[PDB]
RNA sequence: GUUGACCUCGGAUCAGGUAGGAGGACCCGCUGAACUUAAGCAUAUCAAUAAGCGGAGGAAAAGAAACCAACAGGGAUUGCCCUAGUAACGGCGAGUGAAGCGGCAACAGCUCAAAUUUGAAAGCUGGCUUCGGCCCGCGUUGUAAUUUGGAGAGGAUGCUU
RNA sequence: AAAGCUCCUUCGACGAGUCGAGUAGUUUGGGAAUGCUGCUCAAAAUGGGAGGUAAAUUUCUUCUAAAGCUAAAUACCGGCC
């Protein structure tokens, strides 16, 4: 029953709304029980980071495409360009992932190079102490500082491109002939009229033989 | 082997050869009871794709039911209700003839589990079905790793919980655009969407 | 290297520039290809099982007959218009090597 | 039985310090299976084929 | 004829085992209303809800793509914030109503059917045993090793584990 | 004995009364029909499914169904504290 100059209401509380209502008053009682988790993880892992290593990857859609972020493992094809076995890769932080292909150079190369470096910061104990083996560190530089997050010192460097750059004159380029505002609209029309100049340019070979 | 010709063979379900041995076997089944024991199975290849292997433990059951369309049980045709859902006659079960085959041997077999089930033969009032069971008691079974996840108390009953091959299709179990009201659980979703959440700071 | 992009968007060919490259096939993708395998299984099994109802009618009705009505005749049984080209075309073949042969 | 024989003989001449199949010779037997017979007529490897009915 | 096997179907207070009932706040399914709202009322709404029935756990269920996308491409499942009271449905009336992208919590991957060990069923339940093994049985209508699409098999080749 | 990596002429087995189609009832935001179930018909090998408007012809993109297993982040004060 409207009576005065209003906003047409459409609020959805015709079901029984009381019986699902889910009040948060373990907010803060939660958080304490993730940090206890945690540290008690980061206990167990005594040596070793808590997280894994991820590749740098590009979002999907034309909005959003500029950015970047990270993904979820390295392709198969970006592990064996650094020389690492398929096999041994989970097994000492790296994650893989199976179902991603490398369609352009650009990123084949960035995620080669980020992962190179990773190889030659790394510290490897051996199986059995009294036994060391090839690969293993030669234990003269087993004591050094060491990191643990692994998520902000191999986090993304920059996500967006630089904002400006600044340039001398007269090494401005020059337009498009026609210019910029046209250039769009010959573009946009070209692709209108694709099927209907295709057909008369070929009936006309056909109807002149 | 010779498995692979029997999975062609029995593709072509209209051929002389195969429809005259579907018509005597039909007929010798429906003199026996509705559910009893099978030797061995009657499909070997088909068995074997679906887990049966040919070792103690290992049992296959059979059955029959009626093949038709459910009709709502109420006293003469009354339904006390508005006319949008007063029809009795032309309405359907939400589940597959299989399910019940499979459901109704689990009660007679009390002490095993259900593996998969497959059909066998059809009638002008009946469907014939085959179900493989698997004792989880058995010290063959519980020493292979290959099987002996299915002793755990996680796996009782899974026939009527909608567990089996039969059941996920019956349920929206699938990935995309197209099975979205059921991909997780229709009725956790629909919690999901009707809940109001209120925070600490609003 | 399949196709050059433009460079710029709303066009015939839009995107952004960029070095495509070639990569190995997977072997997921091998899925239709045939096999001498399970060509000579099916083979062996046509001549054992025979042919079906169905296909007997169109077969007889594909010689010495409409074209036209072994497509219609086709298609209600299969159901679709793809399927139904390909069965009239494979059954257009037994035909060819049966008489042809002796 | 007869397997265990020549079983224990091969452990008596790989100790002794002559290599397997130095004591034994190739066997000669009907085979059997279907699946393992199915395979062999395949290749063309078999001669004579009995069949059960 | 005598005798010895095979296949199917039975007996036993035979040797050793296993299922029912309770609980059901939360969880997986089936079955299934009307009061009420539309200022009447029948499609609609309350609601894919209450009652009825079957089956589990400390969590259950889901899950390693026959997916989303149309991009310079994302990459198992679950939950929170946002998308959004939006595209769409509706006596187009009253009303109803999702998903992809995006930030975060938490992260982990795998074995079967389809191949001949064929130069050797290499595998397993049970009984007895001095503890070393033996005997019957299951099984060739297929039990181990080998392979699961990311591959792999078959060949080459030198180091490493 | 068993296992990993780099190269290659050639081979490379992949789930059926199922997928799909017509018709009926129910259901969904799903609209010439989103999912589910009954009945009739019933497939193929570069095949098959999907690409949110029914149909024919010609291209393109992306995955590999009809067999199976598996911790954590999530729900709950019914039971013992
Ligand atoms: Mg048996
Ligand atoms: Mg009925
Ligand atoms: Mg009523
Ligand atoms: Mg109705
Ligand atoms: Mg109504
Ligand atoms: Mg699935
Ligand atoms: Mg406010
Ligand atoms: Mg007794
Ligand atoms: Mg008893
Ligand atoms: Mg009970
Ligand atoms: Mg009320
Ligand atoms: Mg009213
Ligand atoms: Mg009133
Ligand atoms: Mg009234
Ligand atoms: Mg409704
Ligand atoms: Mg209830
Ligand atoms: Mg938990
Ligand atoms: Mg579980
Ligand atoms: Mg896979
Ligand atoms: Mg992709
Ligand atoms: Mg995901
Ligand atoms: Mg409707
Ligand atoms: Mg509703
Ligand atoms: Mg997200
Ligand atoms: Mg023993
Ligand atoms: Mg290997
Ligand atoms: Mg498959
Ligand atoms: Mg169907
Ligand atoms: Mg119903
Ligand atoms: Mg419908
Ligand atoms: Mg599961």
């Amino acid at each position: 029953a409207i009576k005065h100059n209003q906003q047409i209401p459409n609020n959805h509380f015709r079901k029984h709304w009381q019986r699902r209502v889910r009040c948060h008053f373990d907010q803060p009682g939660k958080k304490v029980t993730r940090r206890l988790a945690r540290r008690a993880k980061a206990a167990a892992l005594a040596p070793r980071p808590v997280d894994k290593l991820r590749p740098i990857v590009r979002c999907p859609t034309v909005k959003y495409n500029r950015r970047t972020r990270l993904g979820r493992g390295f392709t198969l094809e970006e592990l064996k360009a650094a020389g690492i076995p398929r096999l041994l890769a989970p097994t000492i932080g790296i994650a893989v992932d199976h179902r991603r292909k490398n369609l352009s150079e650009e990123s084949l190369a960035a995620n080669v190079q980020r992962l190179k470096d990773y190889k030659a910061r790394l510290i490897l104990f051996p199986r059995k102490s009294n036994k060391p083996k090839k690969a293993d560190t030669p234990k003269d530089q087993q004591t050094a500082e060491t990191t643990t997050s692994l998520r902000t010192s191999f986090g993304v460097e920059q996500p967006l491109a630089p904002g400006f750059t600044e340039i001398s004159k007269s090494e401005i380029p020059a337009g498009i002939e026609g210019g910029a505002y046209r250039a769009l609209r010959k573009a946009r029309s070209d692709a209108r009229l694709v099927g209907v100049r295709e057909k008369r340019a070929k009936e006309k070979a056909e109807a002149e033989a | 082997g010779a498995l692979k010709y029997l999975e062609e063979l029995s593709k072509k379900k209209q051929s002389d050869v195969v429809r005259f041995l579907l018509r005597v076997r039909c007929w010798e089944y429906r003199q026996l009871n509705v559910i009893h024991r099978a030797s061995r199975p009657s499909r070997p290849d088909k068995a074997r794709r679906l887990g049966y292997k040919a070792k103690q433990g290992y049992v296959i059951y059979r059955v029959r039911v009626r093949r038709g369309g459910r009709k709502r049980p109420v006293p003469k045709g009354a339904t006390y209700g508005k006319p949008t859902n007063q029809g009795v006659n032309q309405l359907k079960y939400q589940r597959s003839l299989r399910a019940t085959a499979e459901e109704r041997v689990g009660r007679r077999c009390s002490n095993l589990r259900v593996l998969n089930s497959y059909w066998v033969n059809q009638d002008s009032t009946y469907k014939y079905y085959e179900v493989i069971l698997v004792d989880p008691n058995h010290k063959a079974i519980r020493r292979d790793p290959r099987i002996n996840w299915i002793c755990n108390p996680v796996h009782k009953h899974r026939e009527c919980r909608g567990l089996t091959s039969t059941g996920k299709k019956s349920r929206g179990l699938n990935k995309g655009h197209r099975f979205n009201k059921t991909r997780a659980g229709r009725r956790k979703t629909w919690k999901r969407h009707n809940t109001l959440s209120l925070w600490r700071y609003r | 290297a399949p196709v050059e992009r433009t460079g710029l968007i709303r066009g015939l060919n839009k995107g952004h520039k960029t070095t495509r490259r070639v990569l190995k096939e997977r072997p997921s993708r091998r899925k239709g290809a045939q096999s001498k395998r399970t060509q000579f299984v099916r083979s062996l099994i046509r001549e054992v099982a025979g042919l079906a109802p169905y296909e007997r009618r169109v077969i007889e009705l594909l010689r010495n007959g409409k074209d036209k009505r072994a497509r219609k005749f086709s298609k209600k049984k299969l159901g679709t218009f793809g399927r139904a080209k390909r069965k009239c075309e494979e059954l257009q073949r037994i035909i060819a090597e049966s008489r042809r042969a002796h | 039985q007869e397997k265990k024989e020549r079983l224990l003989r091969e452990a008596t001449a790989i100790k002794e310090g002559k290599k397997k199949e130095d004591v034994s010779k190739k066997p000669y037997t009907v085979k059997y299976g279907l699946n393992h017979v199915v395979g062999l007529i395949e290749n063309k490897k078999a001669s004579l084929v009995l069949i059960a009915n």
